[PDB]
């Protein structure tokens, strides 16, 4: 059985800024193979309960709703359903609508920096 | 290229600074990273021709530093083969193979095959290196004892290399690729289910 040297080297994903971020957050980098394929995950609307300058309120939140099987996001293992999306390439999603956050991801899809608050799986 | 007839997921673990990242970068790009930057999580892909056909090799680099223990299991799901690393001139790294690394991957992925990989073998004959070890009555690890550990810990086999000189470098991955393909049973049964 003949095995060649490696070819077409490509960095796909990583976790960055781990030391300067809250432990409950994860900043992920995704670099898709080519312009034409999808990042591989959908996002939905939702509400997040937070302690605001005025108290505990339920504010609009963005969450991952599913992963395409065999897709990019899924292959990395860095994104799961129920993870809340907080930021996309330096732009926070708080004052943003679902469609805007969707547009932002498509705009930055060739080099995506997405910061999420992972969901915890029951042990 | 754009396609592969099979995807082999290879995850690399081992003490901080044993040479995991250089091993990977040296193999895939023929470049030897300059200075040491601890890894948190890095994923790359290359295409390797096996039998004249394209195969996708998904390479997953992990954090040797225990500060990041919490994040490590993220690399484990769907792994086909594991490379457990230790520097042949680092007795402590070798010890951690039996005390942390093999227990950890075997705990998470009980049926996934793993290779024991000795790294930085070009340092076996390095003065500074040999002096410091001896300065505390230590010697490098020999292929003999290394192979014995592989055996005891149930590793597919032991292989050693140097990312710097690339000696034995390609063979570590070829063997990895083989460990992921050879077993007489379905590959799905060997793939980590997490
Ligand atoms: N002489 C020699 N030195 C090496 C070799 N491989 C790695 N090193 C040395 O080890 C340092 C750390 O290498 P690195 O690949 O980043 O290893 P690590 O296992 O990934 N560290 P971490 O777990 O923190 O990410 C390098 O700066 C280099 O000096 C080798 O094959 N020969
Ligand atoms: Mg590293």
């Amino acid at each position: 059985i003949v095995i060649s040297m490696p070819q077409d080297f490509r960095p796909v994903s990583s976790i960055i800024d781990v030391d300067i971020l809250p432990e409950t957050h994860r900043r992920v980098r995704l670099c898709k193979y080519g312009t034409e394929k999808p990042l591989g995950f959908y996002i939905r609307d939702g509400s997040s309960v937070r302690v605001t300058p005025h108290g505990l309120e339920k504010v609009p939140g963005i969450f991952i709703s599913r992963l395409v099987p065999g897709g990019l996001a899924q292959s990395t293992g860095l994104l799961a359903v129920n993870d809340e999306v907080l930021e996309v390439n330096g732009i926070e999603v708080s004052g943003k609508s679902l469609d805007q956050v969707t547009d932002m991801m498509i705009a930055n899809s060739r080099n995506l920096i997405i910061t999420v608050r992972p969901a915890n799986q029951r042990n | 290229g754009a396609m592969g007839i099979q995807t082999i997921k290879c995850v690399v673990v081992g003490d901080g600074a044993v040479g995991k990242t250089c091993l990977l970068i040296s193999y895939t790009t023929n470049k030897f990273p300059s200075e040491y930057v601890p890894t948190v999580f890095d994923n790359y892909a290359v295409t390797v021709m096996i039998g004249g056909e394209p195969y996708t090799l998904g390479l997953f680099d992990t954090a040797g530093l225990e500060d990041y223990d919490r994040l490590r299991p993220l690399s484990y799901p769907q792994t086909d083969v594991f490379l457990v690393c230790f520097s042949v001139v680092s007795p402590s790294s070798f010890e951690n193979v039996k005390e942390k690394w093999v227990p950890e991957i075997t705990h998470h992925c009980p049926k996934t095959p793993f290779l024991l990989v000795g790294t930085q073998i070009d340092l076996r004959d390095d003065p500074s290196t040999i002096e410091k070890l001896a300065k505390n009555k230590q010697k490098p690890i020999t292929p003999e004892t290394a192979e014995k550990l592989a055996r005891d810990l149930k590793a597919v086999k032991y292989v050693e290399c140097s990312a710097l000189t690339q000696k034995g470098l390609k063979n570590v991955f070829d063997e990895a690729i083989l460990a992921a393909l050879e077993p007489p049973e379905p590959k799905k049964s060997r793939r980590c289910v997490l």
